[PDB]
């Protein structure tokens, strides 16, 4: 019955309320902020102090964290020059990156280069998602009417709202079925 | 020209190679295959 | 009945596309052998009729051939798109069937190519046959012919891999008396692809020819008992399909095989199991396994195809939110209507503007 | 939601990390959701 | 006159007034226009 | 014109000579970073 109800729970697919749209925006913003904090914690664990935190002491430096900082700076410059880049890394791109690193006397294993590239790619898409959320915070006029020449396509908000309502329906069904059957089963077991 | 094109579906297949045409043809073929399989299942259930 | 409808479904799946996307869902028993390995005689003996034309070295079979074993009112053969019942008894009918098969093979193969992706569907009916579908494929070659397409071997390998992509595809390996078990490319490929061999059953053909070639009886005993093949097959049976020549009738070969089974030089040595004789038990086991695997496959596909259709519909709707299904007929009708509207608009233009434009241009 | 956020992310965004059209992304999301519901989602919900 | 008619027909067939102007239909329209131009005939009585 | 000769006018620039000047500067920087280099150029070096 739970499987059938979960499959059938595909009723609502769009938001027609400004208040519901704002609530979905706030929930998505909270989730993205949590993800950003997790990514920042992972980056700090991988590298350590960064920017003001690193330069506050001005006398504490480590070669391992210096290599990570140089790789991060190189990837940031690459994104500034080329905003759009495929997730995968080709052989020539890896060779060019390694040659650029070794030009100043830095040798980095390809696995660490790939990991840093993946982390930087994730951070860039997190920033892009944050910018998209900022745009969609005012883009409700475009979203509601769906203009032909729309300058903004807000779909993540709708998807997250659909996920939230489906989860709420599933939780309500689970609670109901529990109260119907499992409470009585537990009472019978306790009595026995 | 229109009559010649209509009376020759091979020419339509050769020319209409757009993404929409191919997707519609694939969807129609999948629907026909599923309908045939449903008919087979119904016939098997009725016979047994 | 069920077998005819299953064959029709397989034919529809094959005609769905020239590639292999949904054709690998339902199980398909495919018979793959070696070039000039005598597999033609074994295939003819399976159908109890000479229907495959013989080839003196040349690869006559260049397109996939579907053989559907069933039982009908008469022991005749009928194609999917044909109405003439090719009898499997009269010599003239057999010759006509072979000529039709050759014509179909030539039509599929392009004028200049060697291997054609088009398949040939044939249904065999008659008493004494089982209920299964057999697929015939060209033998695996090693050398490359300079006078043909250099990628013929690659195409054959790709076709074989696509056919073997089916997890429930039963492979019937056919060898020769002069060809050892390790010398069979098909057997080695099956062992490499299926080390366990829980669904592949080895069948030994032309035992008398191998025995007459001063072979070691210990190797034959080990092969029959299954002490040499690493795969754990469900069983091993040794049969004789004649000398492989083109001058022995089906009845004569059957009588010779029966005589050899009744009186064999290896059965009298008490070195072979008594329950590993004949083919009735093996055929029944193969039929039961094929039926259960095809039932499981169709049970899974009853939901798999629905999910695929739903996903395709969702993709079409998402890619074209403001456009519905546009097939060849509707698009052609819309183009015709647009052409008619353009012609109407052209005819409705004021003649004065035409006169002014023509005068100015001239 | 807190339990399956990581699972949803790694099963949706990780494969569809280079999608450009929103329709293709939505179709992939629907396919993944249907597959999860069919395979093990009720069992995971019951366990939770 | 024939050249002017051909130019008008070509301009009508290829009229990218719409912002999309999908080329799938445009190729078919151009092919039909070329076929009609090649199949068109003239009468010497009109010339006289 | 190069260096003082090129910059004497300060208003005459050509894309063809600008490309050559940029290549010369890049090669000079490469020599400054790597004084010794083989005469032949490998594929990866050319790609970089
Ligand atoms: C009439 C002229 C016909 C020309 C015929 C040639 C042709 O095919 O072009 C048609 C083309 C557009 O088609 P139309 O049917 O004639 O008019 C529809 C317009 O889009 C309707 O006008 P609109 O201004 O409302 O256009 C939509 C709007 C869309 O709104 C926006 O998103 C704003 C975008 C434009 C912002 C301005 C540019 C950025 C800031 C710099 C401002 C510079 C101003 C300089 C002033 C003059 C300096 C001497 O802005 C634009 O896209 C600007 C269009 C101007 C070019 O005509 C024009 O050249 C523009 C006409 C509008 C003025």
């Amino acid at each position: 019955s739970l499987r059938v109800i979960q499959h059938n729970a595909l009723e609502d697919r769009s938001i027609s309320d400004k208040q519901q749209w704002d609530a979905a925006i706030y929930f998505m913003e909270e989730a993205l902020q949590a993800r950003l904090k997790d990514t920042e914690n992972a980056i700090e664990n991988m590298v350590g102090p960064d920017w003001k935190k690193r330069w506050l002491y001005w006398k504490n430096r480590t070669q391992e964290q210096c290599v990570h900082n140089e790789t991060k700076n190189e990837l940031e410059k690459m994104l500034k020059c080329n905003e759009e880049h495929p997730a995968y890394l080709a052989s020539d791109e890896i060779t060019t990156v390694r040659k650029n690193l070794e030009s100043r006397g830095v040798e980095v294993d390809p696995s660490l280069i790939k990991d840093t590239w993946h982390q930087v790619y994730r951070r860039h898409f997190l920033k892009t998602a944050l910018n998209h959320c900022n745009l969609c915070r005012r883009g409700f006029y475009y979203y509601q009417r769906h203009f032909v020449d729309s300058e903004l396509e807000c779909n993540d908000v709708v998807l997250f709202w659909r996920i939230q309502r489906m989860l709420a329906i599933t939780a309500n069904t689970l609670r109901q079925q529990l109260t119907n059957t499992e409470v009585r089963r537990l009472e019978k077991n306790v009595k026995e | 020209v229109l009559e010649d094109f209509a009376e020759d579906g091979e020419k339509k297949i050769k020319l209409l190679t757009g993404k929409r045409v191919q997707l519609a043809e694939d969807l129609k073929k999948v629907r026909e295959i599923q309908e045939k399989l449903d008919a087979f299942i119904e016939a098997l259930h009725q016979e047994k | 009945s069920l077998i005819d409808m299953y064959s029709e479904v397989l034919d529809v799946l094959s005609d769905y596309d020239a590639s292999y996307n949904t054709q690998d869902h339902l199980p398909r028993v495919v018979v793959v052998g070696d070039q000039s390995a005598g597999k033609t005689s074994v295939l003819e003996m399976i159908a109890q009729a000479r229907i495959f034309p013989r080839g003196s070295g040349e690869m006559m079979t260049r397109s996939p051939v579907k053989v559907t074993l069933s039982e009908g009112p008469h022991h005749v053969a009928l194609f999917k798109d044909s109405s003439r019942e090719f009898d499997l008894t009269k010599e003239e009918d057999l010759a006509a069937l072979r000529h039709e098969i050759e014509l179909r093979m030539r039509k599929n193969v392009k004028e200049g190519c060697t291997v054609s992706p088009e398949t040939i569907s044939l249904n065999v009916k008659g008493p004494g046959l089982q209920r299964m579908v057999l697929v015939d494929l060209p033998g695996v070659i090693n050398t490359v012919t300079s006078g043909m397409a250099p990628d013929t071997k690659e195409t054959i390998f790709s076709i074989s891999k696509a056919y073997m992509q089916n997890p429930n595809a039963i492979i019937l390996c056919i060898q020769d008396g002069s060809v050892d078990a390790e010398r069979s490319i098909v057997t080695d490929l099956v062992s490499q692809m299926d080390p366990h061999g829980r669904r592949t059953i080895f069948v030994l053909t032309k035992v008398d020819l191998a025995e007459k070639n001063v072979a070691s009886p210990s190797r034959i005993q080990q092969i029959i008992e299954g002490k040499l093949f690493p795969m754990k097959a469900l069983g091993y049976f040794a049969v004789v399909t004649g000398k492989g020549n083109s001058s022995e009738s089906i009845e004569a070969i059957r009588e010779y095989e029966e005589e050899f089974f009744q009186n064999s030089k290896l059965l009298k040595t008490s070195m072979l199991k008594a329950h590993q004789v004949t083919t009735r038990n093996l055929s029944l086991a193969v039929s039961d396994c094929f039926w259960k695997m095809v039932r499981e496959s169709v049970e899974q596909q009853a939901d798999s195809f629905k999910a695929t259709r739903f996903n395709l519909e969702t993709e079409w709707k998402n890619n074209y939110p403001r456009l519905r299904e546009l097939d060849r007929n509707e698009l052609f009708e819309k183009a015709k209507n647009e052409i008619l509207d353009e012609v109407i608009s052209l005819s409705q233009v004021t003649p004065k503007h035409w006169e002014e434009i023509l005068q100015q241009s001239l | 939601w807190e339990r399956v956020s990581t699972h949803v992310i790694e099963n949706i965004y990780l494969p569809a990390a280079q999608t450009m059209n929103s329709g293709t992304f939505n179709t992939t999301v629907d396919i993944k959701l249907k597959q999860w519901t069919d395979k093990q989602l009720p069992n995971k919900a019951v366990e939770v | 006159a024939w050249e002017t008619l051909q130019e008008e027909f070509s301009r009508f067939m290829t009229e990218p007034k719409g912002k999309e102007h999908d080329d799938i239909f445009d190729k078919l329209k151009e092919a039909v226009k070329e076929e009609s131009i090649k199949r068109h005939k003239w009468n010497d009585f009109a010339e006289d």
